[PDB]
């Protein structure tokens, strides 16, 4: 089935023969990512048949089979623009169950999911017609549910990716889910139900607990300021303790190293205060995270990402908490005995945290020497033994700390 | 890069399909193959592959670039005769002259206008302080008064420009680098102003350029801020539209940035005269302006002939109007790094991630030294990393 015969099916055609010609067509194009070029302009008159009938509203008998077409359609860029006006993303809303404006088929809302993400994944227009909609607010009512919900592992995965796609792409839906629909209460309990204490958390579970981690992510990066009331930090502390229980879990299918990533990176937004649970001596939480970062120094082109989040944790429980400041003292700098191999050489952590105290980002430099300075606590020569006064002069400088 | 055949980069926002058909019309006479592309990220993309021996054969761009190309020996110099240099106008032949040698033919002369929805507004404002009223009197119908390109500081910097920004300053006959206007008293209103609507919500900070355009060529906002290339696409819209006089900020007129779209001829290309026939004896006539034109439209052309035939359009009449009170861009090759600091300013202060001030200062310091800030925070990879790990179902 080609993109012209499809599409002269759907104009002249009885309702069973339209119907094998996109049963075909789905078939033959379910995997279907490259677009040939030639047939560029038949593929846009197909989509611009299928969102007639689509605004217009199907009937219950062809919909699956029609969002597949649509789903097909919209991983072209050239079909794209013709998917993404308001009455398709309404209607295409309306079937996920998640328009603010009938029995919901689960088959429809899977596929009306799929083609709402490829739809705000690829076109701004699509991102901007889904903010006025406001698609966020019945999307975070639905994975509000939490166990009261029958939904399918599927429904529930693809709403947190719509919902991750929404607040990482469009500020305004980012900001929305955070102040009006309190979205960190909302995800820290979706976060708590897909967690259960299990040792291990099975595939499906994975997935959904890390979209989550990706949503809340995109809303506290940049929206918690540093004084917040108890009201905030009693959430920000629950929800770091779900973080601890993600940093000590392992993950099945050899992805516990990713969710570990971004369990950390979530806790690079909490207030550094809101960080004492990681400690609730007892330092099995801190000895995960401190290898969790040495594991992390072979990151080169993605250095920064994979080490700042994680030693900007390691160094505000060192910063507030004696006993985890000794024992990360003793692990990262161990007592000298031949003070004559130069800090900045060998392959000790110690060596390899001096070594980006002189990285040429200013983030890297900042945040390695910080986490050596709290460990020395903050004493000038001790600092200078540990590093060499060559990386130390980099953080004594811009501390004003020469006088 | 093949001989015997010509290939031709243009901007996708530019009429490549009128384009096209000049050398539809190059390959009936000649019979030379001629291909037009239009790819993504067009004026980053020619420096990385023309400085290893790649790219298109003829490369068209606004004038402002064409400096850093020619500044890395990426342009060849054209030799047009003192015949062919008289059917274009002078001021467009300034555009293209670096170091006194002419390293690109000249198109047309663009600005920036104000187009508005004739039916929701049918008398345009004359300034920008009037518009959040409006916007006001307009959000009572389910529509808003202003939407326009917020990533591109190309839309933003008329209302910078209007009380006193400016890029480099032009004096003894010649930009001189360290002279930047970019945090000066009017550049920080200008842009304050900007993120001021945004504030009271009667813009967003994440409208780009395809949003703006969806909104009003549907009916949706009264007015939005383009260039003559975007005529067609309201044209074939259900939009009565005009284009009128930018407006004033602060009592006076906002500067657009004028540029000249320009054809360069790629150093590296084995088909230096082939280019030479195609873009004088071509594209730079009524026929070949004229399907290009048809196509998207170019603005005031470089050729007399044609220009006469097209300069009692009212829309080319404000597009002259806008481009009289604005200025006429630099070529300098600092111009690389002067767009990068300021899109990078008006998007943090957009966005509020920077205030007015802190963003204009960073931007003057990385302006002013020819630098680019390439800095990116921790938690700003994070997300765009993420997003990246998203694909298509
Ligand atoms: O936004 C900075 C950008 O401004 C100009 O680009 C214009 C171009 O001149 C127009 O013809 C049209 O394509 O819109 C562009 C803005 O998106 C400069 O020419 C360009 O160098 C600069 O990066």
């Amino acid at each position: 089935m080609e993109p012209r015969a499809v599409a002269d099916a759907l104009e002249t055609g009885e309702e069973d023969v339209v119907m094998e010609a996109l049963r075909a067509y789905n078939r033959e194009n379910s995997q279907s990512f490259t677009f040939d070029d030639a047939q560029q302009e038949d593929r846009k008159r197909l989509a611009k048949l299928l969102v007639s009938v689509l605004e217009q509203g199907l009937p219950p008998s062809r919909r699956v089979i029609w969002l597949q077409s649509i789903r097909i359609l919209s991983r072209d860029r050239s079909c794209l623009d013709s998917f993404t006006s308001r009455r398709s993303l309404q209607a295409l809303a309306c079937y996920a169950g998640i328009s603010a404006s009938e029995p919901l088929n689960m088959d429809v809302v899977l596929e009306s999911l799929k083609c709402l993400c490829n739809l705000v994944l690829s076109s701004p227009v699509a991102q901007a017609l889904a903010a006025e909609a406001g698609l966020v607010v019945r999307l975070a009512e639905r994975v509000g549910l939490c166990r009261q919900s029958s939904f399918p592992h599927d429904v529930q995965f693809f709403d947190l990716r719509l919902l991750f796609l929404l607040t990482a792409l469009r500020t305004d839906v980012r900001q929305q889910l955070f102040q009006e629909l309190q979205g960190v209460r909302l995800l820290t309990r979706a976060l708590e139900l897909t967690l259960g204490h299990p040792e291990l958390l099975p595939p499906q579970e994975t997935e959904r607990a890390m979209e989550i981690l990706k949503v809340l992510f995109n809303i506290t990066f940049d929206s918690i300021k540093r004084e917040v009331d108890e009201e905030d930090a009693a959430l920000y502390r629950h929800l770091g303790t779900l973080l601890r229980h993600c940093v000590m879990l392992a993950a099945a299918g050899d992805r516990t190293e990713e969710l570990h990533g971004h369990a950390v990176n979530l806790l690079g937004n909490l207030p550094v205060k809101c960080l004492d649970v990681l400690l609730t001596v007892n330092m099995d939480v801190i000895r995960v995270l401190l290898s969790f970062m040495e594991k992390r120094l072979h990151q080169t082109h993605r250095l920064k990402e994979s080490v700042a989040p994680v030693l900007s944790v390691l160094t505000e429980c060192a910063r507030m908490h004696r006993p985890a400041r000794k024992f990360l003292k003793a692990q990262v700098l161990p007592p000298l005995r031949d003070v004559r191999t130069r800090p900045e050489v060998g392959e000790l952590l110690r060596n390899k945290l001096v070594r980006l105290m002189t990285h040429l980002d200013t983030d890297v430099k900042r945040v390695a020497a910080e986490f050596l300075f709290v460990l020395c606590s903050e004493s000038v020569p001790r600092f200078i033994k540990y590093t060499g006064y060559g990386n130390a002069a980099g953080l004594l400088a811009a501390r004003g700390l020469m006088a | 890069i093949e001989e015997g055949k010509l290939v031709i980069w243009i901007n996708g926002d530019k009429g490549y399909n009128g384009l096209a058909e000049v050398g539809k019309k190059f390959e009936k006479d000649t019979g030379i193959k001629v291909t037009v592309e239009h790819p993504d990220k067009l004026e980053e993309k020619f420096p990385q592959v023309a400085a290893t021996g790649d790219g298109p054969d003829i490369i068209f761009w606004a004038h402002d670039r064409f400096g850093g190309y020619a500044q890395s020996g990426l342009l060849a110099e054209i030799t047009p005769a003192a015949a062919f240099q008289d059917k274009l106008y002078p001021f467009t032949w300034d555009a293209v002259r670096y170091n006194g040698k002419l390293i690109a033919y000249p198109i047309a002369v663009e600005a920036l206008s104000l187009i508005y929805n004739k039916d929701l507004l049918p008398n345009p404002p004359k300034t920008w302080e009037e518009i959040p009223a409006l916007d006001k009197e307009l959000k009572a119908k389910g529509k808003s008064a202003l939407m326009f390109n917020l990533q591109e500081p190309y839309f933003t910097w008329p209302l910078i420009a209007a009380d006193g920004g400016y890029a480099f300053k032009y004096a003894a006959g010649k930009y001189d680098i360290k002279d930047v206007g970019v945090d000066n008293a009017g550049a920080k209103a200008g842009l304050t102003f900007l993120v001021d609507l945004i504030k009271n919500k009667h813009m967003n900070a994440d409208t780009d350029y395809s949003i703006a355009e969806h909104a009003f060529n549907h009916g949706e906002t009264a007015m939005t801020i383009n260039g003559p290339w975007a005529w067609s696409n309201i044209d074939t819209s259900a939009v009565n539209y005009g284009v009128t006089v930018l407006p004033t900020f602060k009592g006076q007129p906002s500067k657009p940035f004028v540029g000249v779209l320009s054809a360069g001829i790629n150093a590296a290309s084995p088909n230096k005269e082939l280019a030479k026939e195609f873009l004088e004896n071509y594209l730079l006539t009524d026929e070949g302006l004229e399907a290009v034109n048809k196509d998207k439209p170019l603005g005031a052309v470089a050729l007399k002939s044609y220009e006469e035939e097209l300069a009692k359009d009212p829309r080319i009449a404000a597009t002259m109007e806008n481009a009289q009170k604005g200025e006429i861009m630099p070529n300098i090759p600092q111009m690389s790094a002067f767009w990068y600091a300021v899109r990078t300013a008006v998007i943090n202060a957009a966005s509020g991630r920077q205030t007015v001030d802190e963003a204009l200062k960073d931007a003057q310091t990385a302006a002013a030294h020819n630098v680019k800030f390439v800095f990116d925070a921790v938690t700003d990879i994070i997300i765009k990393e993420n997003l990246k790990d998203c694909g298509l179902f």
